[PDB]
RNA sequence: GGGCAGUUUGACUGGGGCGGUCGCCUCCUAAAAGGUAACGGAGGCGCCCAAAGGUCCCCUCAGGCGGGACGGAAAUCCGCCGGAGAGCGCAAGGGUAGAAGGGGGCCUGACUGCGAGGCCUGCAAGCCGAGCAGGGGCGAAAGCCGGGCCUAGUGAACCGGUGGU
RNA sequence: ACCGGAGCGCUGUCUCGGCGAGGGACCCGGUGAAAUUGAACUGGCCGUGAAGAUGCGGCCUACCCGUGGCAGGACGAAAAGA
RNA sequence: GUAAGAGGAGGUAUAGGGAGCGACGCUUGCCCGGUGCCGGAAGGUCAAGGGGAGGGGUGCAAGCCCCGAACCGAAGCCCCGG
RNA sequence: GGCGUGCCUAUUGAAGCAUGAGCCGGCGACUCACGGUCGUGGGCGAGCUUAAGCCGUUGAGGCGGAGGCGUAGGGAAACCGAG
RNA sequence: AGCCAUGGGGGAAUCUGGGCGGACCACCGCCUAAGGCUAAGUACUCCGGGUGACCGAUAGCGCACCAGUACCGUGAGGGAAA
RNA sequence: AACCUGGGGAACUGAAACAUCUCAGUACCCAGAGGAGAGGAAAGAGAAAUCGACUCCCUGAGUAGCGGCGAGCGAAAGGGGA
């Protein structure tokens, strides 16, 4: 009984008031040195969709 | 098979330690649109005892709409929700003094 | 059956080829940012109102319509006439 | 790569950063040219580190 | 420390072992866009450069023949014909002098904050760029500069080191 | 009482089989079961078709039920391939 | 066997445990590289422990807590030979 | 006499010489509890609803606002706020 | 990385002793350990009653009936049929 | 018959494999107490100068966190009743 709610889910990526799913950008960690700052830059945030939608059901319980 | 679209990486910052969290007050968004509608003064308990607060802490008064007078009991403000109290209203303050 | 030698290879390799060609060809409209020509040399130099970048490209540099264009003694072209 | 190695460059007066690489083989000591910072206005900047 | 215990001890594969192979770049197959398979046919990357980068003034190669101390088919220059067949870092293909090549001066935009609108696309990635603000480098300027002729030179996340607010 | 090769005697092991005896098998009275079983009104040939046919085409053959007997087949039963 | 103890043994190196081949006869060569194994009062390296230079944090401060250097630190592996 | 390759399962494909059933009879296989997400029949509706429990009833309901969702979101955070 | 309890060693104070509010300290609050007892509110269902949009002798306790009986098994145990 | 306190205590399985993690301090082994148990008079709580024995239901809350930061694991204070 009762769902358990990702916590990672959570813990990474937020569903903006639209039950749109938005968070991150993949890839920097690593990266650098050889790396434009055009990319360091556009490495600011994303935007996901589509799976993010069963990603959705992930959250649950709080939403958040 | 792969990691499970799991690729995206966390910043969701602080996020978590040991000792719990930290309780310090928060403020609850009151628009003073719902003001208008409402009539007499306003309090904290009064917006808990109302249908639009109940235990958030604390109230921030603020939003846009019709500024008319009255008095309310504020806990936080906004530039803004200090100008619809420009209007002809007033505001207290954290009280307990 | 005698299974002995078999003369193995190393050769099978190819690309995961991008697509690459006039991606907007003429009387269409762009609004600017839109790339007309993906290629790899220049067998579209640009016309009025395209622009290039590194990788060889026709863009679009305003609002209007892809116009084709050839210039034997200088090469090919595609341009973007105004439509003011 | 490394061996012919990678390296950041840093202001002076305190702090000032990007990111960039070098080469060794060259008779190539202090890696110092300009660049910029984020606050105030352009400055040299000197190899630094890792 | 096999005396004993829990486990691990890949995958594709003209049956499995064996060997080859496992990703990324270029050209064929590829059928006049896109794309495309097969243990199909031929080769490459796991780097490099502080100048090989930005700019402004400037020059033009390969080659062949004609003449010559060494030289010598080939170092060198003299002269004539020669439009891209040379160099274009390294495989390939496209591209290239109305320059990308080659010379010098100057410099460090191998910027920061962004970024419309696109290529590509199962996701996530990767790839294109004016423009706007800063504050600069070159040029009298006009102007280009957010690396490199172009496509290989690469590694989500979790872990933690690092200077710093 | 283990595994090769040889010789000597002996012999239905063989040429190559023939006969005889009993206990079964066969008929009569009493008792009387098993695995298997999609349903059966179940023939050859030559073709066919998931490549191996009573059943599908083509032709030919075949009066209806048994009993003793023979194992080619029904990819025969048994064993959810060692 | 966790122990107490049990066997070994009321045996005592001509004895008890383990390993290899296997009556008797003729004979058992050559290599210590790796590995196992016998050995060595030096040494390389490494644990907790010991010591406390230098220091951090904190408080008026006395003080309290934390980090750890020189050298001291075993078996083990390496090392020297058999 | 005109005509006609059982059923299921399993297939690229079955009448198959794949597969399971001798015959009949009974039994035998998409539930529930909680949390979700969506659509729907409804009550209220800027709000909406109570959990345990108190009282009652013998097949009788009511009381109980503790708590939940709703009103603002943005940022990792302090914190600001239709930004 | 505290608080709570404890296995080896080190090894104290009686209220300027002290444990604690999550390393650590200043401070500020809180609590009195290292002795022992205590109904109720909760749980269970062999059992006594009531009740059921519970079953109807392949169903329902495994058994309505002469069942923990026949039978099987060394024994643990399995376990009907009517 | 179940339920209860304590000292012992797994493995399949979940992680699509397996060690950490998991099932789970569940199954079982034992010991003991009873219509009950255990618990129980704060060297506690928590931040308000707010609390006031232990236990049960609801709540907070799948929240605070724990975590190959994976599978997933899952608190106490506070509020309502007993």
């Amino acid at each position: 009984p009762k769902m358990k709610t990702h916590k990672g889910a959570k813990k990474r990526v937020k569903i903006t008031a639209s039950g749109k799913v938005v968070a991150m950008k993949t890839g920097k960690r690593h990266l650098n040195w050889q790396k434009s700052g055009k990319e360091i830059r556009q490495k600011g945030r994303k935007f996901v969709l589509a799976k993010p939608e069963a990603e959705r059901i992930k959250l649950l319980l709080p939403y958040e | 098979g792969r990691s499970t679209t799991l690729m995206r990486l966390p910043k969701r910052g602080m996020q978590g330690q040991v000792p719990g969290e930290i309780k310090r007050p928060r403020y609850q968004g009151v628009n003073l649109k719902d003001l208008a509608r409402f009539e007499g003064e306003v309090t904290p308990e009064l917006l808990v005892r109302a249908g639009l607060l109940k235990k958030g802490y604390r109230l921030k008064i603020l939003g846009e709409g019709e500024a008319k007078p009255l008095k309310v009991v504020a806990h936080a403000f906004s530039k803004s929700a200090l100008e619809k109290l420009k209007a002809a209203g007033g505001e207290p303050v954290l009280l307990e003094a | 059956a005698h299974k002995k030698g078999l003369g193995s290879t190393r050769n099978g390799r190819d690309s995961q080829a991008k697509r690459l060609g006039v991606k907007r060809y003429e009387g269409q409209v762009v609004r600017a940012g839109n790339i007309l020509v993906r290629q790899r040399g220049t067998r579209f130099k640009p016309g009025k109102n395209v622009g290039m970048g590194r990788d060889f490209t026709l863009f679009a540099l305003v609002d209007g319509v892809v116009e084709f264009q050839d210039r034997g003694r200088l090469g090919r072209y595609v341009h973007v006439r105004p439509l003011a | 790569v490394r061996i012919k190695l990678l390296l950041e460059c840093t202001e002076c007066k305190r702090r000032n950063y990007a990111t960039e690489k070098n080469k060794r083989n060259t008779p190539n000591k202090l890696e110092l040219r300009k660049y910029c910072p984020w606050c105030r206005k352009h400055t040299v900047h000197r190899e630094v580190k890792i």
